[PDB]
RNA sequence: AUAGACAGCAGGACGGUGGCCAUGGAAGUCGGAAUCCGCUAAGGAGUGUGUAACAACUCACCUGCCGAAUCAACUAGCCCU
């Protein structure tokens, strides 16, 4: 039943806030259910990952802002696809390890790069390729040997823009992404607190 | 041979649409009634055929 | 052949049915009435959904077939081989007559039997099916293909009945735990609290 | 029933000036002027506001066809607005197999002649609507840019283009031929 | 060079092709070779089919074998085998007990496959019902007995 | 359905397991019956496209943006075919 189902979500949030009273918000999106079920299994007895819709967050932080009268200032905070994760006792020691919590995957499509990575020039082992692309653009790719070599370093990607498709798709071809999806931190509540 | 956007572009006006099976009238992707009255503007549609 | 369905469709005469003076009836399309799991148990196929005729019309015994054969064909897809019993509630008792017309006029004009049809009244069922009530909408649909056989308007009614029985399906339970209702078979019978007492004995032995 | 009162209301660009001459709306923008009658239909326009403009559109007692117009008009305003701040630019695209379509424009955008369509010694003379302006583009091959203040003129002048060159007695799921609206846009972007 | 390949095979029954054909010709292990030495290696399953996983290597390869969720049936089910040709509807079951279900399990907590005893424990139990064994009964009375 | 619907714009749509029988092939998707469970926001013994089988796409289900009603079936008047 949906009413039983979201009646049980409403009371457990209600109870694991109360149980542990640190948490870490991050956002889990364009990752999947296998992704926060990874996470799952290797934090099985520290942490517990637990999300759902905004509108009952704000509910819980709502019907709970009584008890603890902290949890005012997080109503308009929360936005997007929530990642709660609660910790009871390390601080320092679970901030690294879960940013040090990422998975490997496919090239991202849309995901602002904000920093430059640059190709090792190296033989692929790849077909025939139109070089219109590469003189438009302004990248020389000489075709020696049979393998293709680069011979100035240029500056493949912008830092800090929206990913072009055209990278996307060679990078997605190179199959070496040195961006993947995971989890990323965005905000901490520990007693009523704010840390970076 | 046609680049394939202009093999799309093409495409999208003269193969995606839906017929009805009543007037055979050229309709739009997401029609759900034929738009002709000589058909009672019937819900009998059905996708034009591909070439593939 | 067949003369067109149009040409009998009123219950236009008195009842004639095939008797000893109506002879050379030729049989009727229909034969098979009950199919499906007719030995399937009251309590396995409590809804019961019914198709009801809406005009004092007869139905052709060809047309009983049609419509037994479309409502069957479609609840083996829909809810399997045994997921449920029809029961055709017509049999063509009355025979239709045809004055052969071949190359004298209305002389001697009494015509020879050609068929039988079901003289069906309004309200009268004319199918139904009994299956588990998570196959509700595949017998209204089942039986909204048969309506396709049949000449005139007929309404489908999902009756609160329980199965095939008489007994209404909310009181059906408590009457079968209180010992009114026994199970036989495909139906049940009701236990009058009358006759020898030796009968309520071994009910509640 | 009837509905006593249904409304929509559109804003009013700073450097738009719109006045009305009863159901007649006159808007003045950066590119010209767009004058559309809309005695057809029986609504109120009203003008509210005076440091921000803003246009009313009033349907009383109005039946279930009646009230779908209140939208309709909104909707023409706005493309109206959008024509004299931006303007309208319809992209075509020239998709032939074989023989290429030559498109020549003359008379300064005013007549398109469409040449070797499927191989035809036919020359298609198509002329624009008053206001619209096709031109042959520069960046990209096969294409032309129909601009014009009224999407309704630009539009319906890409369409006669497009119905110009039409495949007849041949299988048209092959024989993809022909100049095609690729892309819809806007002369100035925001 | 280092190759991973992960296929399923019948196991002791053998068949005349399988999906594999086109992928280990090429390589230079015939797919008749390579049936039957994974055939040998699985001996006693019998019916159900193995999968197997194989690491190939520039000269040599290495293989291991993987069973089912519960394949376990012929030594603790005593019933006698049918013809190759198999049978019509044969509609296998009987009865099980408890101390192999557990083993499994405790095997299966080596492998740490999804999570521990107090959920995996209705796993097994829930395709029990769906093959069609009880566990001395009826599961859904043992699920209500043991909660 | 204001604990956020419907529409639209976007992500997930998992493990047992390729559930059982059958079939040369049948891995959710030729056929017949079963239609159950840790794992959450959800993910089915699958609504479709697809493969020899796969794979792949996609649907229900659910989440992000959004901020008031909306969806399905049926019925009968006039009108239309
Ligand atoms: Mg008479
Ligand atoms: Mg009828
Ligand atoms: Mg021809
Ligand atoms: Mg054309
Ligand atoms: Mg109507
Ligand atoms: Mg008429
Ligand atoms: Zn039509």
């Amino acid at each position: 039943d949906r009413a039983t189902w979201k009646s049980n979500y409403f009371l457990k949030i209600i109870q694991l806030l109360d149980d542990y009273p640190k948490c870490f918000i991050v956002g889990a999106d364009n990752v999947g259910s296998k992704q926060m079920q990874q996470i799952r299994m290797s934090l099985r007895g520290k942490a517990v990952v637990l999300m759902g819709k905004n509108t009952m967050m704000r509910k819980a932080i709502r019907g709970h802002l009584e008890n603890n009268p902290a949890l005012e200032k997080l109503l308009p905070h929360i936005r997007g696809n929530v990642g709660f994760v609660f910790t009871k006792e390390d601080l320092t020691e679970i901030r690294d390890m879960l940013l040090a919590n990422k998975v490997p995957a496919a090239a991202r499509a849309g995901a602002i790069a904000p920093c430059e990575v640059t190709v090792p020039a190296q033989n692929t082992g790849l077909g025939p390729e139109k070089t219109s692309f590469f003189q438009a653009l302004g990248i020389t790719t000489k075709i020696s040997r049979g393998t293709i070599e680069i011979l100035s370093d240029v500056q493949l990607i912008k830092t800090g823009d929206k990913v072009g498709a055209s990278e996307a798709t060679l990078l997605n071809m190179l199959n070496i992404s040195p961006f993947s999806f995971g989890l990323v931190i965005q905000q901490v509540f520990d007693n009523g607190s704010i840390y970076n | 041979i046609i680049e394939p956007s202009l093999r799309q572009l093409a495409q999208k006006y003269n193969c995606d649409k839906m017929i009805c099976r009543k007037c055979y009238a050229r309709l739009h992707p997401r029609a759900v009634n034929c738009r002709k009255k000589k058909c009672g503007h019937t819900n009998n549609l059905r996708p034009k055929k591909k070439v593939k | 052949g067949r003369r067109p369905a149009r040409c009998y469709r009123y219950c236009k005469n008195k009842p004639y049915p095939k008797s000893r003076f109506c002879r050379g009836v030729p049989d009727a399309k229909i034969r098979i009435f009950d199919l499906g799991r007719k030995k399937a148990k009251v309590d396995e196929f409590p809804l019961c959904g019914h198709m009801v005729s809406d005009e004092y019309e007869q139905l052709s015994s060809e047309a009983l077939e049609a419509a037994r054969i479309c409502a069957n064909k479609y609840m083996v897809k829909s809810c399997g081989k045994d997921g449920f019993h029809i029961r055709v509630r017509l049999h063509p008792f009355h025979v239709i007559r045809i004055n052969k017309m071949l190359s004298t006029g209305m002389r001697g004009a009494f015509g020879k039997p050609q068929g039988t049809v079901a003289r069906v009244h309004i309200g009268q069922v004319i199918m139904s099916i009994r299956t588990k009530l998570q196959n509700k909408e595949h017998v209204i649909e089942a039986l909204r293909r048969a309506k396709f056989k049949f000449p005139g308007r007929q309404k489908i009614h999902i009756s609160k009945k329980w199965g095939f029985t008489k007994f209404n399906a909310d009181e059906f339970e408590d009457m079968v735990a209180e010992k009114r209702l026994i199970p036989d078979g495909c139906g049940v019978k009701y236990i009058p609290s009358r006759g020898p007492l030796d009968k309520w004995r071994a009910l509640h032995s | 029933m009837k509905t006593i009162l249904s409304n929509q209301t559109v804003d009013i660009p700073e450097n738009v000036d719109i006045t009305l001459k009863g159901r007649t709306v006159i808007v003045k923008g950066p590119r010209g002027t767009l004058r559309r009658d809309f005695n057809h239909i029986n609504v109120e326009l009203s003008l509210l506001g005076k440091k921000k403009k803003r246009l009313r559109v009033d349907k009383w007692w109005g039946n279930r066809k009646e009230l779908a117009t209140v939208r309709t008009i909104c909707s023409h305003v706005q493309n109206m607005i959008k024509g004299v701040t931006l303007g309208f630019r319809y992209k075509m695209r020239s998709v032939y197999a074989h023989f290429p379509i030559n498109v020549v424009i003359q008379e300064n955008g005013s007549l398109v002649e469409i040449r070797n369509f499927l191989g035809e010694k036919y020359i298609r003379r198509v002329r624009m609507r008053p206001g619209v302006a096709c031109s042959v583009s520069q960046a990209q091959k096969d294409e032309l840019i129909l601009e014009g203040n009224d999407i309704e003129l630009v539009s319906n002048s890409a369409a006669l283009i497009q119905q110009a060159t039409t495949v007849k007695n041949k299988d048209i799921r092959k024989f993809l031929d022909g100049i095609y609206v690729s892309e819809k846009g806007t002369v100035q972007q925001a | 060079e280092i190759k991973v390949v992960y296929l399923r095979c019948t196991g002791g029954e053998v068949g005349a092709t399988s999906a594999l054909a086109p992928k280990i010709g090429p390589l230079g292990l015939s797919p008749k070779k390579v049936g039957d030495d994974i055939a040998k290696a699985t001996g006693d399953w019998k019916g159900l089919r193995i999968t197997v996983k194989l690491t190939i290597q520039n000269r040599q390869a290495q293989i291991e074998v993987v069973p089912s969720a519960s394949a376990l049936i012929i030594k603790a089910l005593k019933e006698p085998p049918r013809d190759r040709k198999k049978q019509k509807n044969i509609k296998h079951s009987g009865n099980i007990t408890f101390d192999e279900i557990v083993n499994i399990a405790r095997q299966m907590r080596h492998r740490s496959l999804a999570r521990e005893l107090s959920g995996t424990i209705k796993e097994i139990l829930g395709t029990a019902q769906s093959v069609g064994c009880n566990v001395d009964g009826r599961h859904p009375h043992d699920i209500i007995d043991d909660i």
